[PDB]
C-alpha cells in the first residue's frame, strides 16, 4: 500500500516519486487548491475502499499502514484504469 | 427507401439508416472520419478514442458539425439531422445529454475529458442543424417546484474559490461555445 | 461550503457549474437540474424530523417515549449498562428487568461458563 499510495498521489500532483516525502499530510501537499485534495481522497476511496476520518490530516506514511491491513496487493478500480491509459495513450505503439 | 452504414472503432459500432437519396455524401464523411480517430487499443483508455457506442456517435456529430455553415444550407444538413434523431432515440430515451454523461461515467470506464466533449459535440450539433432548445423540459426538480414540493434558492460565489478561475471560463466556452458565444462577445464589447 | 454548514437541516445543494459524480451523494452536480426521472428530485435528511422523539400508548394506556431504540425493545429508551460489581448480581438484574428497563449482566464478575450459567439461571428464575 505504501508504494501504491505514493504513486496515486505522485501521479495526481504531476510530480516525481521522491519529490513527495511520505511523512506529510495530503492537505499539506495541495494546501492551495482544494479541488485536487478531494480528487485525491476520491481516488483513495475507489482504490482501497474504506478510509479513516479526516484522511487529509494524517501523514501518507501513517495512513499507508491503515490501508496495508485490510488490502492485499490488489490494483483495483483506479490504478488499473491509470495503467490502461498510460500504455494505450503513450506509444507502446503496438505492444499492449 | 433507406440503406445501412456502420460507424465503427475497433470492437464497437453504431449501425446508421441513411436515406439512399443522400448516401454518396455520408459514406465520403464515414471514410474521412474513420482515418482521423486513432488505432483501437484495449480498454479504449486513450483520451481521443471513444469507449461506448454513445461516444462514437457523438465524435461523429462533432466532425460533421465542423463542416456545416449556420446560414448557408449545404449538403450535410440532412446527414447531421439523421445522426441527431438516431442519437436522441437510442441513447437519450427523452432525458437530457447531462443525465447520459453521468450514466457513462459511473457504469463504463469513461473519464471527465471523454464525457465533456460528448456534451460539446451534441449541443454544437443541435444548434448547427437549426434545432434550438425551445421545449419546456420535464426536469424532475422543476416539476417538483410547480407542484410546491421543492423550494429553490440560487447562490453566486466570489474570489478565493480557485487559483485559476479563468480555466473555468475557458472550459465553459470550449463546451457551450454555441450558447454563451453571444454573452461573452457582449461583455468583451461592454468592458472594452 | 454551504452544504457542510447545513448538513442535517433537509437541504440539498446542487453545484450548477460542474458535471461530476459524488460517491457519498451528499450534494448534487449539474445532472440533478436536467434529469427527468426521480433521480433529479432527491432530498437530504432533516435529523430533527427523522428522529423527532414522540409519545405513544398501550391498550392498557401506558405512555412511552417512542424512538428508534424503544420501538425495537418495547420498553423505555433507558438502559442500566454492564457494570462489574453493580450488575454482576442477578438480584439487581432481576429487579431492574421486573421494573421495566433494559440491563446487562456483567461478564467481568464471572470466571467460567458454569459460574455465569448459575447466574443467568438465577435471573431467569426471578424475572416474569
Ligand atoms: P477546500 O476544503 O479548501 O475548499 C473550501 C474552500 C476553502 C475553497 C472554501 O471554503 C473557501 O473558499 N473558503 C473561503 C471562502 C472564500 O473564498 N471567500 C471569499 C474571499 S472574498
Amino acid at each position: 500500500a505504501s508504494l501504491l499510495l505514493h504513486v496515486l498521489v505522485a501521479h495526481k500532483l504531476k510530480k516525481s516519486l521522491d519529490s513527495i516525502p511520505m511523512s506529510k499530510t495530503i492537505k499539506d501537499l495541495v494546501g492551495g487548491k482544494s479541488t485536487v485534495q478531494n480528487e485525491i481522497l476520491g481516488d483513495l476511496g475507489k482504490e482501497f475502499g474504506t478510509t479513516p476520518e479526516k484522511p487529509e490530516e494524517t501523514p501518507l506514511e501513517e495512513l499507508a499502514e491503515t490501508f496495508q491491513d485490510t488490502f492485499s496487493g490488489a490494483l483495483g478500480k483506479q490504478s488499473s484504469s491509470l495503467l490502461s491509459r498510460l500504455i494505450s495513450s503513450k506509444m507502446p505503439g503496438g505492444f499492449t | 427507401s433507406t440503406r445501412p452504414l456502420t460507424l465503427s472503432h475497433g470492437s464497437l459500432e453504431h449501425v446508421l439508416l441513411v436515406p439512399t437519396a443522400s448516401f454518396f455524401i455520408a459514406s465520403q464523411l464515414q471514410e474521412q472520419f474513420n482515418k482521423i480517430l486513432p488505432e483501437p487499443t484495449e480498454g479504449f483508455a486513450a483520451d481521443d478514442e471513444p469507449t461506448t457506442p454513445a461516444e462514437l456517435v457523438g465524435k461523429f456529430l462533432g466532425y460533421v458539425s465542423s463542416l456545416v455553415e449556420p446560414s448557408k444550407v449545404g449538403q450535410f444538413d440532412q446527414v447531421l439531422n439523421l445522426c441527431l434523431t438516431e442519437f436522441e432515440n437510442c441513447y437519450l430515451e427523452g432525458n437530457d445529454i447531462h443525465a447520459l454523461a453521468a450514466k457513462l461515467l459511473q457504469e463504463n470506464d469513461t473519464t471527465l475529458v471523454k464525457t465533456k466533449e460528448l456534451i460539446k459535440n451534441y449541443i454544437t450539433a443541435r444548434i448547427m442543424a437549426k434545432r434550438p432548445f425551445d421545449k419546456k423540459s420535464n426536469s424532475a426538480l422543476f416539476r417538483a417546484v410547480g407542484e410546491g414540493n421543492a423550494q429553490l434558492v440560487a447562490i453566486f460565489g466570489g474570489q478565493g474559490n480557485t487559483d485559476d478561475y479563468f480555466e473555468e471560463l475557458r472550459d465553459l466556452y470550449q463546451t457551450y461555445h454555441v450558447l454563451v458565444g453571444d454573452l461573452i462577445k457582449f461583455s468583451a464589447e461592454t468592458l472594452s | 461550503l454551504t452544504h457542510r454548514n447545513k448538513d442535517g437541516t433537509g437541504v440539498r445543494v446542487i453545484v450548477a457549474g460542474t458535471l461530476d459524480i459524488n460517491p457519498d451523494d451528499d450534494y448534487g452536480f449539474k445532472q440533478e437540474i436536467f434529469d427527468v426521472t426521480s433521480n433529479g428530485l432527491k432530498k437530504n435528511p432533516n435529523w430533527l424530523e427523522e428522529y423527532h422523539p414522540k409519545l405513544i400508548k398501550n391498550k392498557s394506556g401506558k405512555i412511552f417515549v417512542e424512538t428508534k431504540f424503544s420501538k425495537l425493545i418495547g420498553r423505555p429508551p433507558l438502559l442500566v449498562p454492564g457494570m462489574t460489581p453493580c450488575t454482576v448480581s442477578p438480584d439487581f438484574v432481576a429487579a431492574t428487568t421486573n421494573a421495566g428497563y433494559t440491563i446487562e449482566l456483567a461478564g467481568g464478575g464471572y470466571f467460567s461458563a458454569a459460574g455465569m450459567t448459575a447466574a443467568i439461571d438465577s435471573v431467569v428464575s426471578q424475572i416474569e
